[PDB]
């Protein structure tokens, strides 16, 4: 049988396929909801990285 | 009490003492857009008291031989004043109306006037008469501004329409004898919930006298007509640089 640590705490075998994402439904567009002037520091959505 | 009426809007007040009561453009006031009807994501303007006044924009000569005049909107009021402007730096445009027209007689002066609102009034031309000709109207006659455009031939309204069936449109009658205005609320007519104030006409107003003006000579003869006008709930939205026409 299994009694060395490395066998026994094996990750072979799982073949579950781990998905980051899942579905969700969507029938229609998504909504735009409500936004006023935003002025503070640190935060900052606009820059991102391609 | 219900000849005399005031109506005020922003910080001008019209009143009247021979009014014919007040016409709803269809039943339905002015109102701002819901948010289940709104297309565009920007959140409009809004600027209230600047733009919803009374604007006083031209006068008109009634005369025996008159044949009418109509006027195109927003275009009337794309170049007067703070919503001149506003339409100018915005690309989309939302509003109603409450046009008031002047005619104020004597009791002696007989005349009926036929004002009426038809959205969408498009002006085609003459045809060349015959009607071999693919003419079209120039910008001075689609757009004519402030100022208006006198009608060629009232009974089809320049558009092969009989002026007859004109009043099942919102419309008032300025007969001298009684009344000497027209109060007509006119909603936003359009099938868009925002359009440019430029490009698009939402409705045309007319002023057609049905029964020519008479009077004995030695009364007035200068009757003029005037138009007052004030834009209801009026939203703005698409701002850019600043578009002439």
């Amino acid at each position: 049988g299994d009694r060395v640590a490395d066998v026994i705490e094996s990750s072979i075998g799982d073949s579950v396929s781990r998905a980051l994402t899942r579905a969700l439904p969507a029938p229609t567009g998504q909504d735009t909801q409500v936004s006023s002037h935003r002025l503070d520091t640190g935060k900052v959505p606009a820059l991102q990285a391609a | 009490s219900d000849r005399v009426a005031q109506l005020t809007i922003g910080n001008s007040t019209i009143t009247t003492q021979e009014a014919a009561n007040i016409i709803v453009g269809y039943g339905e006031w002015p109102s701002y857009c819901s948010d289940s009807d709104a297309t565009a994501v920007d959140k409009p303007t809004r600027p209230d008291v600047s733009v919803n006044r009374f604007y006083t924009l031209d006068t008109k000569l009634w005369e025996k031989s008159s044949k009418g005049w109509y006027w195109k909107f927003p275009d009337v009021l794309t170049e007067t004043g703070v919503f001149g402007q506003n339409a100018q730096f915005h690309y989309l445009y939302r509003s109603g109306f409450c046009i008031h027209v002047q005619c104020n007689a004597s009791k002696f002066h007989q005349g009926a006037l036929l004002v009426a609102v038809l959205p969408e009034y498009v002006i085609g031309s003459v045809a060349g008469g015959t009607g071999t000709e693919d003419t079209h109207p120039p910008y001075k006659q689609t757009q004519p501004g402030a100022d208006g455009f006198e009608l060629q031939h009232p009974y089809v309204l320049d558009a092969g329409i009989p002026i007859s069936q004109l009043t099942v449109c919102p419309h008032q009658w300025i007969n001298l004898r009684t009344n000497n205005c027209a109060t007509i609320i006119v909603p936003y007519i359009n099938a868009l919930p925002f359009d440019s104030a430029l490009n698009h006409c939402n409705f045309g107003l007319l002023v057609v006298p049905i029964s020519p003006l008479d009077y004995d000579q030695g009364a007035t003869p200068v009757i003029p007509i005037t138009i007052t006008l004030a834009p209801m709930c009026s939203e703005f939205a698409g701002l850019r640089q600043a578009v002439t026409q």
